[PDB]
């Protein structure tokens, strides 16, 4: 009769966290497609019934409008990213459920979630020290003029598309361009038809901020997931020689790094067995830049392919991703007012 | 249209029934063969792997599944070798054949069609019984590489037929690269162009788990198996595809 | 489809025979190490048998299942042979499944990741060649496996380094049993053995295991704890070919 | 907000959904395909009734509440610009590849793994459809031979005793006053076509049995996963002129082969089916051909229309709440 609760719903502990950690990684299941340049596309309906079709991640979790409160954090995540950087949204939320994935059943086996903080804290310093460790500045690489450099990066992005034979041709005049985009059935198009113009609005735009993103900062890593397992064999190899519970949490942590290279491959079609198995083989060698290569189903270097991202960026990816998880994993108990 | 007598009924239940045999016995195929837990009635079990001890513990009822019992035990009396291939072949043509009927053809035209291929078939691998044939799948994607060229001359309702059975060849290789640890369709695929621009001697060897020359790796047998396999197996899915109902009698 | 009996395939049956496998450890697991605690063993008739001894629980214990029948003939074997180590048998087998479960479930065929275990079973038997016991092989075993799988990849990689955590159940398992923090033992045995690989010198500490007394981590080649050489090997070739011939099925037929 | 009672559908099902929802369209549309093409009741909101066999038409009028449908429908806007007449040979081209693909999905092909072996096979059925052309006012302009086409394409209408108040010859009935407005559309979109390519391709079926010949060889020479792909361009190209051959009152497979087998043995010249049951095959001799830019289009719309609807995976929603 006298109830304390009369109609608030609360719960907390174990069973709250594991909770939470589910619902992150739904929003990750609906832009874990869309990570990569020939990812798959999502469709979405408003009120009006107009469909807007696109794989970009910062613009799909700004429709979903998720009522879950976890979820919510999770995409007010991905609103700093853009003000810091402008992309990076699919890699910050699909990167920061892993940790999440990863970590739960040690949660149910009784693992204190403070605990699991302080390895992500740790764990995410020591990658970022890497990072600047292995990042190189590129301005005057073998005295070669950065408009022809450049040139290679947006050829590399725009390669196996509509474009592909006349990639060069697209490629001066994107460099050019940086040194609008309007379609004719300013940056102006000519195709023969609407979506062949539609699609390449956006696939010369990602090249455009390649061009950008090397000329404002020169300091580069590899992409296509090089980084995301160098970062996994120095963490893994590193929790080895860390007596205590961090050593299952840092090792679960680089685990949870090549999840990037294993959806670039799963997007692509590819096998990510095969490659993602090949790749950690060649990193173990001394491959300090091998990627995955969405053209050639095999392992290349993405460093000499020209396909590089900033260093800053992958920095402010892993603090952004683990203080999302951490802030995740520090929640035990959820409230609400009834009002 | 009105379909008062439905006889497609009964191909469809032998096909099904056809068809679910060879769903079972395919993962035994090769040395990395699939093994199974066969549970008699008694509560006994036993693990193996031969294609031929599975289908004896089988007790099938149904009239189309016994006949590919009985299909492979004239495999085990002609040839003694191959008795997973020809189960395996007779319920991927069935397989296949179900797409056929689907475009509105008749099992007699169908039947007249793997004969002609059959015809081909043979041609094919003696050019590839004091003959010996590569294994690891070879013959069978050169069965289906150059039947698909005939279909391409041949005209009426041949060419679908001819086709199918082509198409069915290749769920053999398949098969030998899913237990093999490959994947199916890219080693197959590798096969064939193989073929095209290569011999017999591309296949999969299981030993070492990749494509590699055959006649190498000390692979090989006689040419009456795949011969006899094809035969057999043709001769028993036109039987199924001439049977329009089962009457029972007393 | 007309049939006397019932079929059933997919992964539910290699799951089956994991969940039931994994039965069968559970039943011994807490009475592994000389701590290990006792377990009843109810008759039908109504009597009770209390001991701790893993190898008479499983020549006692009676389960209905052919996956678990497998394991009791396993423990058998490694008896008449040798006569000791069929608890850890049995541990090792049931964790190897788990795994191999899951990796089943990404898509890795059952014959790649029995590929890696019979190459993970056989450099261990390199690595290893008495021995020290408390947990000392499975730990330095896990590490070297880590480290040798990358060196072949061809979808091996996760086989072997899957191989290398199953063998950590036996000083998890036996530091649960000594009631104690056995994340935080396993992590301190692997550092040291860790640091053995690293460099050849004296500063690194080398072929350290468990002290189930005081729980902390102790040099057994010092202690006196050691074991038979061919107990740690068998254990790991009976262990491996039932983990192998219990995932090479794929199907289950009554009649 | 409004994440309760949201319809989602996800997965390898989904993309099976899509196809199912392109399907419907795509069988709904080949009966109507040709000169006997089956027409197409429609009841208006208002309660008007209108008969057509037009494939703008009919997706016009068509009330498509399915996203995928709707995609579908706003190739219509693009492709008539360009042909006019035979928007349904791009619903029935795309509806043909995106069931073909399902049999691919099955084998466990990515959807963007088909969408790329039909952009290769695309380009290989384009440049074939370029060399087996034709021109009619090569380097000279005349008034002969470009009206005798416009004849042929008038006579697929209800206007075709006037093809060569009142009557349509002073150029009885609204809704065929209706129709003859349409019917000059595309003849303008065929003079129109005509006139920035004089170059022509022979239709009735004959373009598309040469390009599946061509297709089905070169699949041949790409040692990938997208060779499934190209022989599904090859069987999905058949599906027009095997639709003529059903839609006429004949057996389709057998009408197919035998036009395929008299292609490869009888003439190089490419040959067409005799849909209007004239004297024989051979449609240079009928007089029936489509132009090089509107089958150019026809494959292009389609291989994007296809690739659209591969590369999309999930669709979402809110519910009334």
């Amino acid at each position: 009769v006298i109830l304390l609760k009369e109609g608030t719903d609360s719960s907390q502990g174990i069973p709250q966290l594991v909770s939470n950690i589910s619902a992150c990684q739904v929003i990750a299941e609906a832009v874990r497609t869309t990570l990569g340049p020939r990812g798959m596309d999502k469709l979405i309906v408003d009120g009006r019934g107009k469909a807007t079709i696109s794989n970009d991640g910062a613009t799909i979790l700004k429709l979903l409008d998720v009522v879950h409160p976890a979820a919510k954090t999770l995409v007010d995540i991905a609103k700093s990213q853009d003000a810091e950087v402008g992309d990076g949204t699919t890699s910050v939320t699909l990167l920061a459920a892993e940790f999440l994935k990863q970590v739960k059943p040690y949660v149910e086996e009784g693992l204190h979630p403070q605990i699991i903080i302080r390895a992500f804290r740790t764990a995410t310093q020591l990658a970022v020290n890497k990072i600047k460790e292995i990042a190189v500045t590129v301005k005057k690489a073998d005295k070669v003029e950065q408009r022809k450099l450049l040139e290679k990066c947006a050829m590399t992005a725009l390669s196996s598309k509509l474009i592909s034979q006349q990639k060069a041709f697209f490629a001066k005049m994107v460099v050019d361009a940086v040194m609008g985009i309007k379609k004719v059935q300013t940056f102006i198009l000519r195709g023969g038809a609407e979506q062949f113009m539609e699609e390449t609005e956006r696939s010369l735009h990602d090249a455009i901020m390649i061009v950008r993103r090397a000329i404002k900062n020169d300091s580069v890593v590899a992409g296509g997931g090089a980084i995301e397992m160098e970062l996994s064999k120095y963490l893994r190899d590193y929790s080895r020689t860390i007596p205590g519970k961090q050593q299952l949490l840092i090792g679960a942590y680089a685990k949870a790094l090549e999840i990037i290279p294993r959806q670039l491959c799963d997007n692509a079609g590819f096998d990510a067995t095969n490659i993602l198995n090949k790749l950690r083989a060649r990193h173990a060698q001394g491959g300090t830049w091998y990627g995955v290569d969405i053209n050639n189903e095999d392992i290349a270097d993405n460093f000499e392919a020209f396909v590089w991202e900033p260093a800053m960026v992958r920095i402010n990816a892993l603090t952004a991703a683990s203080e999302a998880a951490c802030l995740i994993v520090s929640v035990d108990e959820t409230i609400k007012n009834p009002r | 249209y009105q379909d008062r007598d439905k006889p497609a009924q009964i191909r469809f239940s032998n096909i099904s029934a056809a068809k679910a045999v060879a769903d079972a016995i395919r993962t035994s195929l090769g040395p990395k063969g699939m093994d199974k837990m066969i549970q008699d009635g008694k509560g006994d079990v036993t693990i193996t792997n031969d294609g031929a001890t599975i289908l004896k513990q089988m007790q099938v009822l149904h009239p189309a599944a016994r006949m590919l019992v009985e299909l492979s035990k004239a495999q085990d009396i002609e040839a003694g070798d191959g008795t997973t291939s020809v189960v395996i072949i007779a319920g991927s043509l069935l397989d296949s054949c179900t797409k056929l009927l689907q475009k509105g053809i008749h099992p007699t035209i169908i039947s007249e069609s793997f004969q002609k291929a059959l015809e081909k078939g043979i041609e094919i691998l003696t050019d590839m019984k004091r003959a010996l044939i590569a294994g690891g799948g070879a013959p069978e994607i050169e069965l289906a590489l150059r039947l698909t060229e005939y279909s391409r001359t041949l005209s009426g309702m041949e060419s679908y037929c001819v086709r199918a059975f082509a198409d069915a060849m290749e769920v053999i290789p398949s098969t030998l690269a899913e237990n093999a640890g490959l994947n199916p369709i890219s080693t197959v695929t590798e096969l064939r162009n193989r073929h095209a621009q290569g011999e017999k001697t591309a296949g999969i060897n299981v030993r070492k788990g990749g494509i590699s020359n055959i006649l190498e790796e000390l692979v090989v047998q006689p040419l009456l198996v795949s011969v006899s396999a094809l035969t057999l197996a043709t001769e028993t899915v036109r039987s199924i595809l001439k049977i329009d109902d089962v009457v029972n009698t007393r | 489809l007309s049939v006397f009996g019932d079929r059933s395939t997919g992964e539910t049956i290699r799951s089956q025979n994991v969940m039931a496998a994994a039965s069968i450890a559970n039943i011994v697991k807490s009475s592994l190490g000389p701590v290990g605690l006792d377990k009843m063993l109810v008759d039908d008739i109504g009597d009770v048998t209390i001991t701790n001894d893993g190898a008479t629980i499983l020549k006692l214990l009676e389960v209905e299942h052919p996956a678990a029948k497998v394991l009791c003939e396993l423990a058998d074997l490694q008896d008449k042979e040798v006569g000791d180590g069929t608890t850890s048998v049995v541990i090792i087998a049931a964790e190897l499944l788990k795994n191999a479960d899951e990796l089943v479930k990404q898509k890795i065929h059952p014959t790649s990741v029995i590929s890696g275990y019979r190459l993970a079973c056989k450099e261990a038997v390199r690595y290893i060649n008495v021995v020290p016991g408390g947990g000392a092989v499975e730990a330095a075993l896990s590490i070297y496996l880590e480290n040798y799988a990358t060196s072949m990849g061809s979808r091996e990689q996760l086989a072997i380094a899957e191989f290398a955590r199953s063998l950590l159940v036996i000083p998890n398992t036996l530091a649960v049993n000594a009631a104690q923090d056995s994340t935080d033992l396993v992590a301190k045995l692997r550092a040291f053995h860790n640091e053995a690989q690293v460099n050849p010198e004296r500063k690194n500490l080398k072929w350290i295991g468990l002290d189930l007394s005081n729980g902390k981590p102790r040099d057994n080649k010092q202690a006196g704890v050691f074991e038979p050489t061919i107990v740690k090997v068998k254990s790991l070739k009976f262990a491996t070919e039932a983990a192998i011939t219990i995932l090479r099925i794929d199907d289950l037929i009554k009649l | 907000k409004d994440q309760d009672r949201k319809s989602r559908l996800m997965g390898l099902e989904a993309l099976k959904s899509h196809i199912m929802a392109a399907k419907a369209v795509a069988n709904t549309m080949r009966t109507s395909l040709g000169p006997n093409g089956l027409d197409k009741m429609m009841v208006d909101k208002d309660g008007d009734v209108t008969v057509t066999n037009d494939g703008a038409t009919i997706l016009s009028m068509m009330d498509v509440d399915h996203q995928i449908a709707k995609l579908m429908v706003e190739l219509s806007k693009s492709q008539d610009d360009e042909i006019g007449d035979g928007t349904t040979g791009v619903v029935v081209l795309a509806g043909a590849l995106l069931e073909e693909a399902e049999q691919l999905l099955d084998r466990g092909i990515h959807p963007i793994r088909i969408a790329d072996g039909y952009e290769q096979a695309a380009r290989v059925a384009i440049e074939h459809l370029d060399k087996i052309s034709d021109s009619v006012l090569v380097d000279i302009k005349d008034t002969e031979p470009l009206i005798q086409t416009a004849k042929t394409t008038l006579g697929s209408k209800v206007v075709n005793s006037c093809h060569r108040g009142g009557r349509l010859e002073d150029t009885g009935n609204k809704m065929i006053i209706e129709e003859a407005k349409r019917s000059l559309h595309d003849a303008l979109c065929v003079i129109r076509n005509l006139i920035r390519d004089n170059r022509v391709v022979y239709g009735g079926g004959a373009a598309e049995i040469s390009c599946a010949l061509a297709v089905s060889q070169e699949a041949d020479k790409c040692p990938t996963l997208e060779q499934y792909a190209m022989r599904a361009f090859a069987d999905a190209l058949e599906v027009i002129p095997m639709a003529l051959s059903e839609n006429s009152g004949m057996n389709p497979i057998q009408t197919m082969t035998e036009v395929r087998a008299r292609q490869v043995k009888e003439m190089n010249p490419a040959l067409g089916i005799d849909c209007l049951h004239k004297g024989t095959n051979d449609m240079k001799q009928q007089h029936v051909i489509e132009t090089l830019i509107g089958k150019k289009q026809q494959i292009s719309l389609a291989t994007q229309m296809v690739r659209m609807i591969l590369k999309i995976d999930d669709i979402r929603k809110p519910g009334e709440s």
